[PDB]
């Protein structure tokens, strides 16, 4: 065993009430077919069978979820929320790391059609288009990190989505010193060669 | 049978609008000039007769010697409206004529 | 069970059933809802000769009521001669008699067929500068046909439309042409060619053939009109839900308060609109005491599809108080309009927005349609102003030469009303 | 570029010191 | 005439220093990290260690002339002439190699945006590319200087 | 030169040109392309005998063939008289004589007008399952008719269509119908009606109406206010476009006129909004005279995102014209506000909607934003109305004691403006 | 002068429908009693004259001692259609008379 | 960074130039 990790079939944590989601976890060592174990809200669930399923998500089917293989540890809890809105902001990897991609989506209740979707980052507009479109950053940065929210038009009425919040977390400083170390080596070679050779010249005169 | 048989004359009056507005459905059929004062009154709705809610007065003569009757079919206004058409049949001779009454 | 007042309704043989060449017409009156068996039925055929006969009442086992049909037979112009049936019940009362006059044969008019055709858009991709609407009434029984055009439920000037008639043989057909601007048509206002003809009326409506994207439900919360809240002292707020399609499912509307205290019994009305949608109006009679103390009310609207229940709230608005100032103006005589005049009223400098305006003549309030008023707007300084306009005909001021403009407002100290009298001729 | 700036300044100072030492030893040689 | 050889031992020492610098500008990289793993296409000669000959050539170019500084032999003169010709060729070779390396480094920086996107691998690539470019430039310059110095021996006989 | 048979054609003065009461009507026959100078011309005017005259032959400039005009003058019913002209050429042949019959009003040409009317959708904005297109032709002389309907340039069976004809006086009308499925119409495929007349045939094309809002982008076209149209004499019209998604492109906004005449140069301006949206505004100076003659302008927009142009026509409002009536009043003094006053000007009974107002003191117009004016409201009778109010300080009415309420309206007298005087303290 | 001066009388006949359909456009103006035989005949389109397609006939006398002539403006139907109107200006005895004829 | 690297290369060039200049003095001390 290695460390069991969970994954959501639709990568988004935030879901609408009545929206299905199935989350399953595996350390890539499903060799013993030993029925894994699940906890949520620090309770015990009777679904030893892997691939936990949430069908018709209710307001009580949200919470911290953990799984433990037959002997291995339980691993980190992936949270879950369920909302009842018109527009929902769904982000994949809400706590993604800097080098990694990013992705956002403005879901409309019951798959209704949103128009004039504007994405706001930190209270300053970011992109406008005539219909739904997804923001899709391919290599996060330390500057694209802050509360977002989309604005849309459903049934020709203006609606807004409660804000999300993305955050980006950061090289070998030793390598940078080494490159300065190499620069110092070259400079010292030149300076010492010059001064010491001149000193030998003086001692030879 | 002391007098020659008289062909019944049946007139079907469509239900009154004011009476219908009062949640009452009444279909009136007046039978007059019928020497054979022994007939059966039947109220038919759509394609089949409506026996329920139909009452016919006993045949009698009012200074005419002919059996005249007032067959009234009573039913809820919704039931009458559902029926495509109303028919009143008086069975007293071999040439019975059915009077047709409809809301419009 | 108790005595019941008998109800008598006419009933006559159908005109189609009655032979055209058969002058004799048999009709009658059916009397029901009279518990006492005895009954007196009187049939009058007027000038046309008529004979009235009575038959035993037919008991109704379903409800216990007795139904008696009195048959009147007339000869000659029986249909043209009115038949009067009077039914009285002696046990009920000496004067408890109901008399109804009706004709055995009723006038029948073919319902004219109305269609609306539109000026075909320019074949390239667009419309001409002006759009024509042709409202055509097809074959119908000739008569004083009246054609009108409703600017979204409101009749506009007839001159804008042009009406013409045609008579093919004995069959009549009418054509009405109405021209509107391109901006008018593009503004998406429903236009209805309501048709009025002998008997009843018929109508058809048209609007710009827009795409499929319904407008979506919405709600609005009223407020007690000061007239009701101060003169009648019977305030009633209203929750108006509009744009909900007449399908899918109904809407549940709940009346709550800030304190959650018991609410009165609200009254709900559902109405279908010409623009294709349904509307709901719920009136809640609030207590004057609740409003004076600013007790907030609340309308909560739930729909089986809406993610969230729509919320609306109302309460006595807070701000400084200043009584209104009233001025009355009478228009001097204008050439060519000597027989009619116009009066104006200016109400200004009142702090809280809501206000009521009345036009009193002969110490009696006139119909509200007789005048027009502007919604309060924020004066340049502090306050509000409103202009009221009234139109008067000759005889109207001939009876009396003095009208009154009255402003009913909570700020007015004496009785929450201030009146000013104006006479056309000084 | 704090580290880079410090390295650049140190390199410049070292170069100036080396040039001054070269001048000193050159004076020692040529003068004799 | 005699001026070109003014320096034969000085030219020898300078050529030795130039060759040593040309080699060392990439020897540390070759002894530090796998240059072949260097991404960004700036690893044209980092992993190969081509200067393994280049700088050496420069040194060799000087070496054949160095003997003429003290020995003063015609055979040393011919060796210096050959070494100077080889250094003249190697100067162009190293100049072209360094130009290619500089172009590759510019392309890699533009693609990865090294001005602001200084990732760990980006820093390693920058250091390795600098090492390789310095080695190539020093090797080319050593070839040129060795040829120039040995011109005196070439003219000697 | 080469000998050819002369061509003889009738030539008569137009009926309008020829006096109605004139007792003499002159027509004749002109022969052209007759190389031989000799020629025989004979004129006959039925039973009536007229005067016949001839003129020397003139060789045609193009070819030189002798051409001559023989003129016959008749008296009486010359318009209905038949003029027979026989022209022969002896050199051409011994019997090569051509006779042509013609009259002043022998015949003419009657080009009819055609237009297509479609089936207007239900008041809800939903197309009917079946759509009826009826193309009507009017003002055609009686004759053979061959109807046709080209769907996208192709014709389907005639059973889908039905043709009816009628005639009143001399004007003839024809109606050809056609029925299409809703899916076919939604397919956005152009159709056209045609009627074969004298071998040339006519064509009127119609197709599905465009959106008028390609992708939610909206355009608004303004109008020139009467104050500009007459007082400043520098009218302009503005085209605004909103909700554009920024890109590396530009909107090819242009202009035009109904007649295609030249248009002055126009400005342009693009603005970025906090919404990440882009607005574009353009302005075009206009000719006040042209505007009075109703030359309809039109703003046309284009973009890479939008799949179709976004055009917006404009013009002058039609309908009957009526001058406005203007009154002005001064609000009496009220305690506590002695140092200020209010002046109210009422304007009414002007059929056109557009009207501008201004307050003038010391013969110099008061600032635009110092007075409040409503929007026109239809009166119970005819003509709109508008109120306007201003506040005057003590000094303005103290140093000078006269205010002017001026209203600028299209039909307002030759000056197009009506003014009234107000004295605070007369 | 051998005879008193006579004011020329000019009558212009616009081409008929048959002439227009005949692939030709010929407009003929006949002038009678125009001095002794000296007169100027011009054909103009709208407000401008035509320097081509115009033929003039020398004055002739037929038992009248006067001058008779015919001016024929010949051109394609398109040329006549383009012109707003055809003006046949005849000047004789110091008097100029212009006749305006149009197909309409 | 890249500008710093180019500055390092220029510094190496300047150091090489200084060594070349001092080459004459070194030879004169040792050889001449
Ligand atoms: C929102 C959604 O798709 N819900 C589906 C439901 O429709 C389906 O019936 C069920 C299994 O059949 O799985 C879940
Ligand atoms: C004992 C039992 O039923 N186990 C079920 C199995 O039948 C099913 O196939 C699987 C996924 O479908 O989940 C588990
Ligand atoms: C079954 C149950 O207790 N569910 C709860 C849920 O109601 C609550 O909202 C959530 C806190 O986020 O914790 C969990
Ligand atoms: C990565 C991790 O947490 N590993 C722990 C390990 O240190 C511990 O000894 C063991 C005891 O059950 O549980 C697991
Ligand atoms: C799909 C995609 O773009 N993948 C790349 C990934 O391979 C790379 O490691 C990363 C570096 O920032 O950038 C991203
Ligand atoms: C406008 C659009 O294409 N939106 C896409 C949607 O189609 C897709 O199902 C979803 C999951 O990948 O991501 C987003
Ligand atoms: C870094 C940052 O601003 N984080 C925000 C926090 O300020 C805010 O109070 C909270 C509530 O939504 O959401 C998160
Ligand atoms: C936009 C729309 O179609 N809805 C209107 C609504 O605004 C209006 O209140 C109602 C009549 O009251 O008619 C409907
Ligand atoms: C999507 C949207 O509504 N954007 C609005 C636009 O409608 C409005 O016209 C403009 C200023 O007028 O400001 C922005």
């Amino acid at each position: 065993p290695q460390k069991p990790k969970v994954s959501l079939n639709p990568p988004w944590n935030r879901i609408f009430k009545g929206e299905n989601v199935t989350l399953t976890c595996n350390g890539n060592n499903f060799f013993e077919v030993s029925s894994t174990k699940w906890f949520h809200n620090g309770s015990l669930s009777e679904e030893t069978n892997s691939s936990l399923n949430i069908v018709n998500a209710k307001f009580e089917d949200s919470g911290e979820y953990k799984c433990q293989h037959q002997q291995v540890n339980e691993s980190e809890p992936v949270y879950l929320e369920v909302f009842s809105d018109w527009l929902l902001l769904q982000a994949s990897a809400e706590v993604v790391m800097e080098g990694q991609p990013l992705f956002l989506r403005c879901h409309g209740w019951r798959n209704w059609d949103v128009y004039k979707v504007i994405y706001y980052k930190d209270g300053e507009a970011l992109k406008y288009w005539y219909e739904n479109h997804n923001i899709s950053i391919t290599n996060a940065t330390v500057e694209d990190s802050g509360t977002y929210y989309c604005t849309g038009k459903v049934w020709q009425l203006d609606y807004e989505s409660e804000p999300l919040n993305i955050t980006v977390i950061k090289e070998k400083y030793w390598l940078q010193f080494f490159i300065p170390l190499l620069v110092v080596i070259l400079f010292a070679v030149d300076t010492g060669l010059f001064i010491s050779t001149q000193q030998q010249v003086t001692f030879l005169l | 049978l002391g007098q020659p048989k008289a062909a019944p004359s049946v007139t079907l009056f469509p239900p009154s609008s004011e009476e219908l507005q009062a949640n009452k459905a009444t279909l009136v059929c007046l039978i007059s000039d019928f020497y054979p004062g022994a007939v059966t009154v039947a109220w038919k709705a759509d394609s089949s007769p409506v026996k329920a809610g139909v009452e016919t007065t006993t045949p009698s003569k009012q200074s005419n010697n002919k059996y005249a009757a007032s067959s009234y079919l009573s039913l809820t206004p919704e039931q009458w409206k559902s029926h495509r058409s109303y028919s009143c049949q008086v069975t007293h001779e071999g040439s019975t004529v059915e009077k047709t009454v409809a809301p419009t | 069970a108790s005595t019941q007042s008998p109800s008598v309704f006419p009933l006559t043989r159908c005109c189609k059933n009655i032979p055209s060449n058969a002058t004799s017409v048999t009709l009658g009156c059916l009397a029901t809802g009279y518990f006492p068996e005895p009954v007196m039925v009187t049939w009058d055929t007027g000038s046309l000769n008529g004979t009235t006969m009575t038959l035993p009442a037919t008991t109704l086992t379903l409800s216990g009521h007795y139904a008696t049909i009195s048959l009147l037979t007339v000869s000659g112009a029986w249909a043209k001669q009115m038949f009067t049936c009077r039914v009285a019940h002696t046990p009920s009362s000496t004067d408890w008699v109901d008399n109804k006059t009706f004709s055995v044969c009723s006038r029948d008019f073919t319902p004219p067929t109305v269609k609306i055709l539109q000026s075909s858009c320019d074949g390239g991709g667009h419309f001409p500068p002006t759009i024509q609407l042709l409202c055509l009434v097809s074959g119908y029984t000739p008569g004083t046909i009246n054609i009108t055009w409703l600017e979204d439920g409101q009749v506009m000037d007839v001159d804008l439309s042009t009406a013409s008639t045609t008579q093919e043989g004995e069959l009549a057909s009418t054509q009405s042409e109405l021209t509107l601007s391109q901006k008018h048509w593009l503004s998406d206002r429903t236009y209805t060619c309501q048709v009025t003809y002998q008997g009843h009326t018929f109508e058809d409506s048209t609007k710009k053939c827009a795409d499929s994207n319904p407008r979506g439900v919405s709600a609005y919360l009223s407020r007690p009109s000061p007239f009701d809240l101060f003169i009648r002292k019977s305030p009633t707020i209203t929750c108006l839900v509009v744009d909900l399609a007449p399908s899918k499912g109904t809407v549940n509307l709940t009346w709550s308060r800030a304190s959650g205290k018991p609410v009165n019994h609200s009254t709900r009305k559902e109405e279908k609109q010409r623009n294709g949608t349904l509307t709901v109006t719920s009136t809640l009679p609030v207590g004057t005491r609740d409003w004076i103390e600013g007790e907030t009310y609340q309308c909560r609207v739930t729909h089986p599809h809406l993610p969230r229940a729509l919320m609306r709230s109302t309460t006595k608005t807070s701000g400084p108080r200043a009584a209104p100032e009233v001025y009355a103006f009478a228009t001097p005589e204008w050439p060519g309009s000597r027989d009619k005049r116009t009066l104006a009223c200016l109400i200004q400098n009142f702090m809280p927005e809501d206000i009521s305006v009345q036009w009193l003549h002969n110490e009696v309030q006139l119909p509200d349609a007789r005048h027009s008023t502007t919604q309060p707007r924020k004066t340049k300084g502090s306050g509000f102003f409103v202009f009221s306009r009234l139109e008067v005909t000759r005889a109207e001021w001939e009876q009396k030469d003095e009208f009154i403009c009255r402003a009913v407002h909570e700020a007015a100290s004496p009785s929450q009303t201030v009146q000013r009298a104006v006479s056309v001729n000084p | 570029p704090q580290l880079c700036y410090i390295l650049d300044a140190i390199l410049f100072l070292y170069g100036i010191v080396l040039t001054l030492l070269y001048c000193r030893l050159k004076i020692q040689v040529r003068k004799a | 005439l005699t001026v070109l050889k003014k320096e034969q031992e000085f030219l020898g020492v300078t050529q030795i220093l130039t060759a040593m610098i040309c080699l060392c500008f990439g020897t540390v990289v070759c002894s530090v990290l796998d240059i072949s793993h260097i991404e960004g296409d700036i690893f044209s000669s980092f992993k190969a260690g081509y200067p393994f000959w280049g700088a050496i050539f420069f040194s060799i170019s000087g070496m054949l002339s160095i003997i003429s500084e003290r020995r003063n032999a015609t055979y040393l003169v011919r060796g210096s002439l050959g070494a100077n010709t080889a250094s003249s060729i190697a100067g162009g070779t190293g100049i072209t190699i360094l130009i290619i390396n500089l172009k590759k480094s510019l392309a890699y920086i533009h693609i990865h945006s090294c001005q602001k996107f200084f990732e760990t691998k980006c820093f390693m690539a920058s250091f390795s590319t600098e090492i390789v470019v310095m080695m190539l430039f020093l090797t080319i310059l050593g070839l040129g200087s060795a040829v120039s110095l040995t011109i005196c021996g070439a003219g000697e006989e």
